[PDB]
């Protein structure tokens, strides 16, 4: 993995550059939305449990999906569910406190679609929970945190379809 | 960074970054200005800098560029140049990331095995870092010197240790 | 159900079934038209029973349809009265198996982080198949209701340990 | 796995509906037919080695498989082969205690096939074995539960063509 | 054979054969021209050898032509014959080799799990190598039964063990 | 793997034959061919650094291949590159003291070309690295030796192409 610091040097070294000014306002950037990164991190490990019931509620509960024949059906499968929610929420708050998705390239993504297709999981109805996790979690970090990670989320769905 | 450290030290425990952790990165960001500072004063004065750590460096050890020695004939001599000037870049690299991460995955794992391959002395390139850090160090103010003396360090104490 | 149990034991162990096990299996088998008789009496009563079971559970626990509680208002309440008549036919695959892997598989692994997240109190969940137990085995002879007992009971324990 | 008892449980249960009538009458007839069952398993677990060295001597003996150039010569390929016979007998056992194939599915076939075209082992030499064992173990095990075993042979076959 | 032997003792410990390894190797090469003698002989008298072998096997075990024994009736008689040219094949190849991994891979690993399993009784084949042995070393030199006794020895020792 | 003698051995085991004047001439072949091989062996083994640094001056050192975006650029692939071309050699060794390249496809060539398809690892480089390594081997072991070096050289090199 890297963070948008290390992104930034690699980015240098592979021409085997100093960091130039273009590159110093990257840099700028990052160290100055630090305050704004650690806060929602602070907030969303606080809430992480509430964060994804809701979503959960908002977007699964009382649909097909939980019924008989859904995915979801079985205690044992309704807590794999919340598992995986669990999991995205936690990589999608790496990500926005590294300012960069590699870590989702890396740790989440890397297989997920297949392992997905051969168990049966819905991708649809997985997307629309963590969809469901972004607008949770914007609501209580704010509109310029939840925007940052709304782009971690966003990643992690473009990354199953 | 400091950032992706404490990210891997999370991941590896299935957690959160703990209020802790979280305080060390607050603390790291808030020191960008300086960095890139630094980073800016090495940068400018590259040549100058390796222009007196090499005088340095050849002065202790003028059989590097004797016949036999590895710095031998001018190619070689300015490859060693280059190689300065490289190890000053990633030390502005480590003062950017606040760790020792950048300069070690480029210029420290399998640095003893290169340069035995090449047949360039270890002990010379400790004594060319060095100096290279002495002549860094003195083009900074005496709070930018004591934050960027230990990546020097880092380098110096690597290739002194197996 | 019992035969996979003993299978899945002599494959781990390569062999085939031992005289005891197949014994077993023997004796199991020749049960089958008792518990098919258990689980058509369950399933034939499934109103009468649930009806008796959320009557007793909510004058136990009338907080639980009060405001704030799990089950206020008709399509909550009316999810629990559902959530029963699953356990009551998980009961049934549980006799008709002779263990309590379907239950298990089906109504109990994760059980614990399902309700959690549903903010249903598991203690609650407790003295609901408690009453299940009461009001189902009522409507069986006491040689049935001995031999479904424990079906319930693994639920119970289940929902109350770890 | 499943044995025939979960399988109807688990048709009902994808459904959310107790078992009715045709279910009922599928468990009927499975544990009715338990004896049968049971004294088939401790026959053959009795007869294993013998019904594996008859089948062997009836299909594969003085053909070329056994000769230099065939994929039963050196004593190492010969007991390797004794062995597999061995393996589908046992399954194919247990898949008939269960009365359901499931086993076979997840602990024979899984990348049988491709193992075997990997290393050469014949296909069509395999099958003729194994049909040899079917006819050996009904010699033994009697009409009615020869065909029972048989259902189970047959399957495997069929999952390696 | 004995060079590939010392390459996977080599690969194993992640380095080049030794001073050693490379001496034996150099000895075994030399002794070709013995080792190609001794198979050429065995080979040329093949069927004499397989001769004397069996008529001194049927001399101690007769009840391995008569009824019920392994051996009764000419086609299954002939195929022992058959097997003893085998064997005497594969401790050629062990003489060639200058080890018994020929003859192990080939005529060894899983020959009690065969022999059971065709009613070939094994001791009655640790009796017969036995007298192939005696067969075999009465047509070389002195010295050379010296170098091929070995070869049956393994073959010997392996059938009569495990 | 096999060595040159188990090679003819095989071919003749799996005619069930045994070895005729043809296949003993091929062993005849082998064994005299024993003092060149070792004395190979003993000379590279004392030389191998020394073969691989000079074959790295020759045909990587000074080139786009160890700048910044060359995939020998960083201390730490220029030393797994090292590790590589040391590898190389020592199995070399190993084919040409076994007279068989067997060991080649067995333990080095088993999915190398798509470990360095996945990685970025430059094939032309690496052969133009390995055919110095086959020149400099030959200038110490001499012309003899240097031929037999040189078929398991090349052979690793066909293997990457
Ligand atoms: C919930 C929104 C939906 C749902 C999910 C569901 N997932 C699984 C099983 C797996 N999910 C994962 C996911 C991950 N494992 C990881 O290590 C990571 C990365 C950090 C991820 C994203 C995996 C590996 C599995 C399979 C292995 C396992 O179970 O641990 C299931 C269970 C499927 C089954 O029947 O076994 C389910 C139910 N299903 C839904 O319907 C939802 C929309
Ligand atoms: C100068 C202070 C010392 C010195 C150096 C010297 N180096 C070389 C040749 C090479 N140096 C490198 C270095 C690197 N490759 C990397 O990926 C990195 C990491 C960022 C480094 C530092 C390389 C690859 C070479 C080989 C040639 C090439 O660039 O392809 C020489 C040339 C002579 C030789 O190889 O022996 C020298 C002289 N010599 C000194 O005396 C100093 C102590
Ligand atoms: C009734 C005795 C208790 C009670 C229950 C209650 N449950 C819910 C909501 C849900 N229940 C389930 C249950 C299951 N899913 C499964 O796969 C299985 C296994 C067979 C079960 C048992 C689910 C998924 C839901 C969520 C909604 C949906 O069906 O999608 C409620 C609704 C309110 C809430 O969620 O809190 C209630 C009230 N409440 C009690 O007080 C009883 C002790
Ligand atoms: C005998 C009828 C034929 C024959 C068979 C033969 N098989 C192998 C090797 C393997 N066979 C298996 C089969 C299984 N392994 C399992 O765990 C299971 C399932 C429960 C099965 C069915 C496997 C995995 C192998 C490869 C690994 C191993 O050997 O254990 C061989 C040996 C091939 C070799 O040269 O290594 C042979 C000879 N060959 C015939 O000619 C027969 C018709
Ligand atoms: C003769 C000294 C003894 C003897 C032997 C005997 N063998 C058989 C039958 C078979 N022998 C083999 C042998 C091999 N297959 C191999 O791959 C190898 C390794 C090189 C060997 C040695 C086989 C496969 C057979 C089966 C038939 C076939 O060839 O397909 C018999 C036939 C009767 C029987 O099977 O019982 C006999 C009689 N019997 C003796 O009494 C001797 C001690
Ligand atoms: C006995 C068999 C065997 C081989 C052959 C082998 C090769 C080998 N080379 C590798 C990497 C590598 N190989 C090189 C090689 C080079 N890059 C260049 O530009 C050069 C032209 C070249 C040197 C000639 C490099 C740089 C890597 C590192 C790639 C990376 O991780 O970035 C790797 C990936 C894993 C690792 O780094 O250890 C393997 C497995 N490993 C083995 O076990």
């Amino acid at each position: 993995m890297q963070d948008a610091i290390t992104a930034v040097i690699n980015s240098a070294d592979v021409q085997g550059k100093y960091l130039d000014g273009a590159a110093m306002d990257k840099l700028k950037s990052y160290f100055a939305s630090g305050e704004l990164r650690v806060r929602a991190a602070s907030v969303i490990s606080a809430n992480a449990a509430t964060i994804v019931k809701e979503a959960v509620a908002k977007s699964l509960l009382y649909s097909d999906v939980t019924r008989p024949g859904g995915n979801m059906y079985t205690t044992r499968r309704y807590a794999a569910c919340i598992r995986d929610l669990d999991y995205y929420l936690r990589y999608a708050t790496y990500a926005m406190l590294a300012g960069d998705a590699s870590i989702l390239d890396e740790r989440v993504l890397n297989g997920l679609k297949e392992t997905y297709n051969s168990l049966g999981v819905p991708i649809s109805s997985t997307v629309q929970a963590i969809q469901a996790i972004k607008e949770v979690t914007a609501s209580l970090v704010g509109a310029d945190a939840g925007k940052e990670m709304g782009v971690y989320l966003d990643y992690i769905c473009s990354g199953l379809s | 960074s400091v950032v992706s450290q404490v990210i891997l030290q999370a991941d590896d425990q299935l957690r959160y970054p703990t209020s802790g952790e979280l305080k060390g990165i607050q603390a790291f960001l808030t020191t960008g200005a300086q960095r890139i500072r630094i980073a800016e004063t090495l940068a400018e004065n590259e040549k100058k800098i390796v222009d007196q750590a090499q005088k340095q460096l050849f002065k202790k050890h003028p059989e590097y560029r004797a016949p036999g020695g590895n710095a031998y004939g001018q190619r070689q001599y300015n490859q060693c140049l280059r190689d300065y000037g490289w190890y000053l870049r990633l030390v502005t690299y480590g003062v950017l990331a606040g760790n020792k991460e950048p300069i070690e995955t480029t210029g420290l794992i399998g640095v003893k095995e290169m340069y035995n391959s090449l047949n360039v002395p270890v002990p010379g390139m400790v004594d060319a870092v060095t100096v290279l850090k002495d002549a860094a160090l003195g083009l900074l103010s005496a709070e930018d010197a004591n934050e960027t003396a230990p990546y020097f360090d880092y380098i110096i104490q690597f290739m002194s240790h197996h």
